[PDB]
This record gives structure tokens, C-alpha cells and sequence, in this order.
């Protein structure tokens, strides 16, 4: 809807910064770890395929978690509750048909009650001061796709895959803003399937050159290289289906030429 | 909390509870209070709400209604809004024989589109613009309101909720059963509302999906593959529809001079890709001479 | 059809 491409993009670029969570946030959280975070996000991924939600809801949910765990020290028993409650929130925000709450109790395998989920819902809401309309790695990729010469579901798919991979890894990717992570991905995903690269009309639109991307780009590449060997695979299995053109089986480049 | 508000009358009731005129006992400020009923074990905070707030929270504009506070009290939610005199459908009922001064029309719509263009540029769809939903004040401002059904869109757009816009203001791409829609739907509505301001009576008043299409058809002409490539391939399109033809707008909208007509139709385009937008509209020649006259209430 | 699960010590 080119009438407001830029006008939206710009707004968004400015919103991330606002809805950006605190980098080493896990370092002050006394009873959880970047490690357990992943077990957490990795699961949500899995929840997302079962209940047939949107990629958006993942990215939204992850981010509510990150933001929230940026302010409330939560204990082990409860990380899962926080994460269920945010899934629910991203649901209510973004799906036409949000899963219901009992369905969300069910996927935690009756850990918490109904009340509890709903009670956290609120806290998350209060703590987030109702600011749930976040930009996501998804949002930007979606937009960047439009500058695709020409479009190619594989590249689109891989782009996603990658992008999503970063949800799991609190370090570094908590370092990067979604617009970059999405920059880091789309390129990576291009060069791989078509050996092209960050198209110049996105240098112009986002003002991010190859160079500026590099530090995201390097990390993103590792993370891609080592994806068959990471502790959490739920994403990887996901981008095995035809839905996503089998991209997780594509074999990444072995050197980024950067 | 509400320990500090006094309810005054109940102005309006909607969706999930009521809507009250309220004054703030410390500051005097007259406010509108929309209570939202929660309840544990139910779906929690309902999602009209979640969307209603988060989106409203990020929409700051003279012509978007202003959220002041949201008061989370464990058992209910209260949205605190600035109070506005009355919605645009009373003002219009109240001038059914008088009329609306052209420069108030001209102005109300400027404003409207200013609010909407901020909405859109901030990737929020309103999805329920109609008179009951536009509030005005003594001083001649007008603001988009009731964001109940608003949602944050993406670019490009995804398939959204198809059950959408009040029948009368529902653009055809929605009517004819579309899988995708966007901003255009916000502009069908102003479009209509525009005319409704001019004639002081509904443009296309239908009482089911078919009628509302027909009325549209008997005005802007049965559409074809030349004025809107894709039509005869949209899901709920029937070859059987009748091929009425276009009335001249000088019938449809008799008081509108040359330049309103122009915008009215650029607003009322069939093809959504082509249907005018905000910021686009604003710069239209209708609006070269705009001002801010004060409404006779 | 199998994603329910209890992630940690509660």
C-alpha cells in the first residue's frame, strides 16, 4: 500500500527503539538464564504450529517476554507462566481466532490454573503499560520482501527461518534491533538461494549498507551454520515442511564474502 | 481510583459495559469513562480492549480521540477519555432541515481525513467509521473515535477479520468477499460520510449484503473488468448481478460543486488500489480554501 | 499433535 510505505517504515523504525528490551537483562535476573529462555521460546515456536497461529504472534510474544523479564525478576516455576500469558496476549492482539485460555492451560500440561494465566495477563499488561503494538523481525522482512527482484518463496521462507532463529538466542540477538536482524536475514537468505545481495533500494529505504549489517550478519551466519547442532530444534523442524519450501534443509553458504 | 471520579449520566452503552459522563473531583475535568468488564476464568481482558488501548495509546492527534488514563482495577477496566459534546449523527439529525454549512462539511472532512491519515501512517485501521463513531465539540473540532474494531496492519497486508464495517459504510471489496483489504476501506467510509454530510441522509443504506451492493451499483454503476481489474474473480461476485449504469453525480450529490464531486468519487472508487487515500486527499483542490468555522449547536 | 509440556521445575 505504497501510499504509506515509508510513512509506516519510518514510524516503525522509531518504535522498535521504544519497545527494545534491555540487552544483558538476563544478567540481573537471579534465577533464570539465557539458556532457559530458549527452552522457553523454543517451546512457543512449538505451541505456534499446533494451534496454527501466525509467525507474528511468536515474535510478538517473545518480545513481550523480553520486555517483561526486563523489569520483573521471575523464578523458575514461573517463567513458563509469563510465557504462556504473553503468548495469550500476542494471540488476542494478532490472530483473528485466538486460542482460548483453557487451550493455553492445556499446553503447559495443567501446570498453572486458568486464574493464574489470566492474572499474569494483567501484570504483563500493567508492566508493559498496555504498549503491545511492537515492530518485529517479521514486520520488516514483510516490507523488505516488496523490494524483491523477483519474489521467491524460498528466499522469503529462508528469510523467515533465519529471522526466527534469533528469537531463541538471547545473546547476542538481544543486541540487535528487528530492522537489522531482518536486514541480516533477508540478505543472508538472498545470497544463499540466488547469490544476490542486499538490494540497493533497501540501502536507500532503510539506510543500512552491507557494512552496517555485518556485525548482525556475522552472528546470523554462525547461528545458521550451527543450526543443525543447537539445543532447540523446533524452528528447524518447522522449516522442514512444504509450507515453508523445505528451507531448513537448504545448506547455508560457508563464507559470507563480507 | 474511581474514588476520584463521580459518574454523572450514562451517555452511551456498547460492547463490554457502559459509557459514562464523568467529572474528576480534584481537577473538575469532564471525562468519558468506558468501563470494561473482565472476570477471571473468562477470556481475561477482551481483545477489543487490548487492541483498543494499545492502538489508541500510540495515536496522538488533534483529530483522534484522546485516551487519558486506563485504570486497571483488578476486577474491571476503565478507559478515561476526554469528553466530547456529541457524535456526528446527532449533529446531522439536528440539522435535517437547516443543513450543514458547506465550509463545516469542508472542514469536518479535512479534519477527519487528517485523523485517518495519522491512523494509516501509523499502520492502524479503524474499520468502523460512521457517524455514531465520530465525535465533535462546541469549538468545531472533530475526532475519529470508537477504536473497538481497529487493528494494526502490515505491509503488504495479510488476510484479516472479514466480518467488518457497519453494513452502510462497508466498501465493496469487503462486500464482494475479498481475502485481502486495507486503508481504502477507511476511505470508502469517509466517502459515504462525506455525502452523508452533504445531503443529511445516508448515501447507500442497505439492509443486507445484496441490497447494499445493489444500491452502490445503481449509483456508481455496475463495475466491470475495466474500472476495477479483478472484480469478476472476487469470491462473492455473481455474473448475474445486474449491469446498471452510472448516474451523474449531480443527481447523487446536488449541493456539491465541481471539486467535492471530484474528491467524493476519487474517495468512492471501486478499485481499492486506485481509490484515493488520505494525505493524497488532503492535498486535493477541494481543500485549498479550508478554515475552522464553529458549529451551530 | 504433541507440544504440551512442562518446561521446568514448575
Amino acid at each position: 500500500v505504497p501510499d504509506y510505505h515509508e510513512d509506516i517504515h519510518t514510524y516503525l523504525r522509531e518504535m522498535e527503539v521504544k519497545c527494545k528490551p534491555k540487552v544483558g537483562y538476563m544478567k540481573k535476573q537471579p534465577d533464570i538464564t539465557n539458556s532457559m529462555r530458549a527452552i522457553l521460546v523454543d517451546w512457543l515456536v512449538e505451541v505456534g504450529e499446533e494451534y496454527k497461529l501466525q509467525n507474528e504472534t511468536l515474535h510478538l510474544a517473545v518480545n513481550y517476554i523480553d520486555r517483561f523479564l526486563s523489569s520483573m525478576s521471575v523464578l523458575r516455576g514461573k517463567l513458563q507462566l509469563v510465557g504462556t500469558a504473553a503468548m495469550l496476549l500476542a494471540s488476542k492482539f494478532e490472530e483473528i481466532y485466538p486460542p482460548e485460555v483453557a487451550e493455553f492451560v492445556y499446553i503447559t500440561d495443567d501446570t498453572y490454573t486458568k486464574k493464574q494465566v489470566l492474572r499474569m495477563e494483567h501484570l504483563v499488561l500493567k508492566v508493559l503499560t498496555f504498549d503491545l503494538a511492537a515492530p518485529t523481525v517479521n514486520q520488516f522482512l514483510t516490507q523488505y520482501f516488496l523490494h524483491q527482484q523477483p519474489a521467491n518463496c524460498k528466499v522469503e521462507s529462508l528469510a523467515m527461518f533465519l529471522g526466527e532463529l534469533s528469537l531463541i538466542d538471547a545473546d547476542p540477538y538481544l543486541k540487535y534491533l528487528p530492522s537489522v536482524i531482518a536486514g541480516a536475514a533477508f540478505h543472508l537468505a538472498l545470497y544463499t538461494v540466488t547469490g544476490q545481495s542486499w538490494p540497493e533500494s533497501l540501502i536507500r529505504k532503510t539506510g543500512y549498507t552491507l557494512e552496517s549489517l555485518k556485525p548482525c550478519l556475522m552472528d546470523l551466519h554462525q547461528t545458521y551454520l550451527k543450526a543443525p547442532q543447537h539445543a532447540q530444534q523446533s524452528i528447524r523442524e518447522k522449516y522442514k515442511n512444504s509450507k515453508y519450501h523445505g528451507v531448513s534443509l537448504l545448506n547455508p553458504p560457508e563464507t559470507l564474502n563480507l | 481510583s474511581m474514588e476520584n471520579f463521580q459518574k454523572v449520566e450514562k451517555i452511551g452503552e456498547g460492547t463490554y459495559g457502559v459509557v459514562y459522563k464523568a467529572r474528576n473531583k480534584l481537577t473538575g475535568e469532564v471525562v468519558a469513562l468506558k468501563k470494561i468488564r473482565l472476570d477471571t476464568e473468562t477470556e481475561g481482558v477482551p481483545s477489543t480492549a487490548i487492541r483498543e488501548i494499545s492502538l489508541l495509546k500510540e495515536l496522538n492527534h488533534p483529530n483522534i480521540v484522546k485516551l487519558l488514563d486506563v485504570i486497571h482495577t483488578e476486577n474491571k477496566l476503565y478507559l478515561v477519555f476526554e469528553f466530547l459534546h456529541q457524535d456526528l449523527k446527532k449533529f446531522m439529525d439536528a440539522s435535517a432541515l437547516t443543513g450543514i454549512p458547506l465550509p463545516l462539511i469542508k472542514s469536518y472532512l479535512f479534519q477527519l481525513l487528517q485523523g485517518l491519515a495519522f491512523c494509516h501512517s501509523h499502520r492502524v485501521l479503524h474499520r468502523d467509521l460512521k457517524p455514531q463513531n465520530l465525535l465533535i465539540n462546541t469549538e468545531g473540532a472533530i475526532k475519529l473515535a470508537d477504536f473497538g474494531l481497529a487493528r494494526a496492519f502490515g505491509v503488504p497486508v495479510r488476510t484479516y477479520t472479514h466480518e467488518v464495517v457497519t453494513l452502510w459504510y462497508r466498501a465493496p471489496e469487503i462486500l464482494l468477499g475479498c481475502k485481502y483489504y486495507s486503508t481504502a476501506v477507511d476511505i470508502w467510509s469517509l466517502g459515504c460520510i462525506f455525502a452523508e454530510m452533504v445531503t443529511r441522509r445516508a448515501l447507500f443504506p442497505g439492509d443486507s449484503e445484496i441490497d447494499q451492493l445493489f444500491r452502490i451499483f445503481r449509483t456508481l454503476g455496475t463495475p466491470d473488468e475495466v474500472v476495477w481489474p479483478g472484480v469478476t474473480s472476487m469470491p462473492d461476485y455473481k455474473p448475474s448481478f445486474p449491469k446498471w449504469a452510472r448516474q451523474d453525480f449531480s443527481k447523487v450529490v446536488p449541493p456539491l460543486d465541481e471539486d467535492g464531486r471530484s474528491l467524493l468519487s476519487q474517495m468512492l472508487h471501486y478499485d481499492p488500489n486506485k481509490r484515493i487515500s488520505a494525505k493524497a486527499a488532503l492535498a486535493h483542490p477541494f481543500f485549498q480554501d479550508v478554515t475552522k468555522p464553529v458549529p451551530h449547536l | 499433535g504433541s507440544a504440551k509440556r512442562r518446561l521446568f521445575g514448575e
